[PDB]
């Protein structure tokens, strides 16, 4: 099963396959059979769903044999599984949207300690591991946190989020 | 009957409609009696299937039909 | 009926990015243009949403960064004026907003 | 670039006079029998009005006096009887192809007594 980690705000772009290269009619359904986009033959139609005003479409490439759902401004809220309804198959993709952050903005100091927030889909069990241009490559859980904040800790860190052989890379605030 | 340069009205007799509108959502009441059957306008999409459209006189007419299917319906009007 | 409306007065310093918004209704969301004295309209660029497609006139790349939004960078005393949004196909232009790059 | 010229830089019209104002291309701008010229009306504190677009079309909610004519590299708005209210300051742009370009204006004042 096809799996895409999102940043919590990104886009994202779900596409489909096809074979008989004439943009046959398609369709996106969550795992409780909720529409979101629609194809009447060649035109766009959005389902009366939460995704109303985030789905799209690469509409000039239809004809070409694709179908990628493009969704703007991701949010953990929307994480289900979808299905390709070109013709007859059930094809099915999940996404994992989350968010990870730092809990201080600004104030910050040194000798001090650094904390990480993250917020991973519901239903998930994501892996931080930080990487650091210092060496301080920390290894951990969803959440994870830094004993030591100074100077020579200068420069966002980037911890990245891995879970199911799947990783995407964050960037964390670091001002003092 | 539909009528009229970016404006033109259109007509409709509910006198007249209301009688289809009853037969059709009766005969819908038969394949699932159990529900309760609710209108509503359409969920946004291109401008040229959301909103209604036709070509008249050489005229690409646009007309915004919401208030027709919004009205909830039930066994009485 | 097709309005657009944009944000209000805005007062930026030079060098910096300023954002501006100009929102919609009556139509379906899914052009923007610069008038100065002495020199009448300037049409900046044009964006799609649902696709966000970009595209720019010659002496406006790497300066614009395009509910839609407006970014203009590198700001200087010439950005000094009012700016119109407009939805592409121009039906309707919004009303206005001005900009003004000082440090005062 | 299509660059267009417009003449003159300053017309003064007793009220209910025709007043014309001419715009140059410096590339043909017809496709096939259609002009995509445009003619935009703006007055202080307001933003552009289109007055004219195909070059030959009156805008909805446009006064049919207005009015346009001509081809090739040389179109000319037209506006009888002029009025008060048609003080204002008239532009011509090309929809010919990219990138689109602007008239250099031209103000429309109202002589009187």
């Amino acid at each position: 099963k096809k799996v895409v980690l999102g940043k919590k705000g990104d886009t994202v772009e779900l596409t489909c396959t096809a074979s008989q290269k004439k943009s046959i009619q398609f369709h996106w359904k969550n795992s409780n059979q909720i529409k979101i986009l629609g194809n009447q033959g060649s035109f766009l139609t959005k389902g009366p769903s939460k995704l109303n005003d985030r789905a799209d479409s690469r509409r000039s490439l239809w004809d070409q044999g694709n179908f990628p759902l493009i969704i703007k401004n991701l949010k953990i809220e929307d994480s289900d599984t979808y299905i390709c309804e070109v013709e007859d198959q059930k094809e099915e993709v999940q996404l994992l949207v989350f968010g990870l952050t730092a809990n201080s903005d600004t104030h910050l100091l040194q000798g001090q300690s650094l904390t990480l927030t993250l917020e991973s889909p519901p239903g998930s069990s994501p892996s931080v591991q930080c990487r650091s241009p210092r060496g301080k490559n920390i290894q951990g859980g969803k959440t994870l946190s830094v004993s030591q904040l100074e100077l020579q800790d200068s420069g966002t860190w980037t911890c990245t989020v891995l879970q199911n052989q799947k990783k995407v890379e964050f960037k964390i605030d670091i001002v003092v | 009957n539909c009528t009229r340069i970016r404006q033109a009205h259109c007509n409709i007799s509910k006198a007249r409609w209301n009688e289809t509108l009853g037969q059709i959502v009766a005969k819908l009441e038969e394949q699932f009696p159990n529900k309760t059957i609710i209108f509503n306008h359409s969920s946004g999409g291109d401008p040229e299937i959301v909103t209604h459209s036709f070509n008249c006189g050489g005229e690409f007419f646009y007309c915004n039909t919401t208030p027709l299917f919004n009205s909830t319906w039930n066994n009485t009007r | 009926q097709v309005q657009l409306k944009q944000s209000g007065t805005e007062l930026v310093r030079p060098g910096t990015s300023v954002k501006m918004s100009c929102k919609a209704a009556g139509y379906t969301f899914t052009g923007w243009v610069k008038q100065r004295p002495g020199h009448g309209l300037e049409w900046i660029g044009d964006f799609y949403p649902g696709g966000d497609y970009t595209l720019y006139s010659e002496n406006f790349m790497g300066k614009a960064s395009l509910t839609a939004y407006m970014q203009l960078s590198s700001l200087t005393s010439e950005d000094s004026a009012i700016y119109y949004c407009a939805r592409g196909h121009f039906a309707y232009w919004g009303q206005g907003t001005l900009v003004t790059v000082s440090s005062a | 670039d299509i660059v267009l010229t417009q003449s003159p830089a300053s017309l003064a019209v007793s009220l209910g006079q025709r007043a014309t104002i001419s715009c140059k291309a410096s590339q043909s701008v017809d496709y096939d029998g259609d002009s995509y010229m445009n003619w935009y009306q703006q007055k202080p504190g307001q933003p552009p009005k289109l007055l004219i677009y195909a070059a030959s079309n009156l805008e909805s909610g446009i006064p049919a006096r207005f009015s346009g004519s001509g081809s090739g590299t040389d179109f000319t708005l037209n506006i009888h009887p002029v009025g008060e209210e048609d003080a204002a300051t008239y532009y011509c742009q090309q929809s010919h192809e990219d990138p689109w370009t602007f008239g250099g204006g031209t103000m429309l004042e109202i002589k009187r007594t």
